């Protein structure tokens, strides 16, 4: 599922600016 | 037509009242923009309590009044190393000039030999990010309550020729009444036409920020689309393992929606997450009204939101003043003030 892909992406925590 | 005479007359009057309000708001802002406030306190007026986030923001307590505040501490030498001088001075200048119920209020500011200090009201409910990740996703009425406050805030900021460029749940706090507070202006810029800076967070970047072409205030309306999507789905519309892969998806613009999204919501999001700037809501002849008048916002009373007379869907638990239980914990580095003044010339205006 899309959610599982999100979990697998590793970008589920706080995101830094570039 | 969609509106009879009565509803048509009412909407037209409301939209003229917005213009009247923004004209006065801009005159007020420009007065403080031209003549800013400085050095309205000093360090030993506060006891440092706990780090709220990471420079670094700390819960402090005013010794005289006992009031609690959130004090942002910037290391002057670090800001120079990161080429952040202009960003820091501009953030303070913006925060001392704006005034809106959903924008964090700067109560004091000052500097010493090593550091710059911005002392803001304490927003005790923690980040939206925390509550979103905690309950997974917001129901559409819940998401809309927050979204309406962002729409009004961007309408206000854009009238002052300010582009925000830093929207995301990590940068939105919840206050004791359940309303939103916007805090981070390190990436905001006052600019009337186009600008070019590559800045922001990958998931939230508009296509035209990624690509070399110039861009304008409409990037904020793209970012609102991303925020509303993430609030209602629990994850953002474009993600991947690495930012480069995220950008590729953003520029393609092929967006897919969870099956529980309403048709109204999908229609709004397709018009906000629109790669074609000639078609993106918030960028057309009708401006913000295309958003505010969209069916997904039909139940939204914009005045009542502004007046904070709508009951919030979530009220943070507050176990008393100075309670930080809605924030994560961070390691506590002691604040060190040098014998010698650092980078004095660069930070004269603070
Ligand atoms: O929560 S903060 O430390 C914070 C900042 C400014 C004012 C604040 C007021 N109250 C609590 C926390 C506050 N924060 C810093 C990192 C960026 N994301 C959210 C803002």
């Amino acid at each position: 599922t899309t959610y599982a892909d999100f979990i697998a992406s590793g970008r589920t925590g706080r995101r830094n600016a570039i | 037509g969609h509106m009879g005479n009565a509803a048509a007359a009412k909407k037209g009057s409301e939209q003229e009242s917005v213009k009247e309000f923004l004209a006065k708001a801009k005159e007020e802002f420009l007065k403080k923009w031209e003549s800013p406030s400085q050095n309205t306190a000093q360090l030993d007026h506060f006891d440092r309590i706990k780090t709220l986030g990471t420079g670094r923001v700390m819960l402090v307590k005013h010794k005289e009044t006992g009031n609690h505040y959130a004090m942002k501490i910037l290391d002057k030498q670090k800001v120079v190393k990161l080429k952040q001088i202009e960003h820091t001075l501009n953030e303070k200048r913006i925060l001392q000039a704006v005034n809106f119920p959903f924008l964090v209020k700067l109560e004091f500011s000052f500097k010493d030999n090593s550091n710059l200090y911005m002392v803001m009201e304490y927003v005790p409910g923690g980040e939206m990010f925390s509550h979103l990740r905690r309950i997974g996703r917001f129901s559409e009425p819940h998401a809309r309550f927050y979204a309406a406050q962002i729409v009004l805030t961007f309408e206000y900021l854009h009238s002052l020729d300010l582009i925000y460029r830093d929207l995301k749940p990590e940068n939105l706090l919840i206050d004791q009444q359940g309303y939103i507070q916007v805090t981070d202006f390190g990436f905001a810029k006052r600019v009337k036409g186009r600008t070019w800076t590559l800045c922001g967070t990958p998931e939230y970047l508009a296509p035209e920020i990624i690509l070399s072409k110039g861009y304008n205030k409409a990037v904020d309306w793209w970012a609102l689309g991303v925020l509303i999507y993430e609030m209602a789905a629990g994850y953002p519309p474009f993600f991947a393992d690495q930012p480069i892969q995220i950008y590729e998806k953003i520029v393609s613009g092929k967006v897919r929606f969870p099956s529980h999204f309403s048709s109204d919501l999908k229609d709004l999001l397709r018009n906000l997450l629109q790669v074609d700037l000639t078609k993106r809501f918030g960028n057309l002849k009708n401006g913000v009204n295309d958003i505010k008048n969209h069916k997904w916002f039909a139940t939204t009373d914009w005045i009542a939101i502004y007046q904070r007379k709508v009951e919030a869907p979530f009220i943070p638990k507050f176990k008393g003043p100075g309670d930080t239980s809605n924030f994560d914990d961070y390691e506590e580095e002691e604040i060190r003030v040098s014998i010698n003044e650092k980078c004095g010339k660069e930070f004269t205006e603070f």
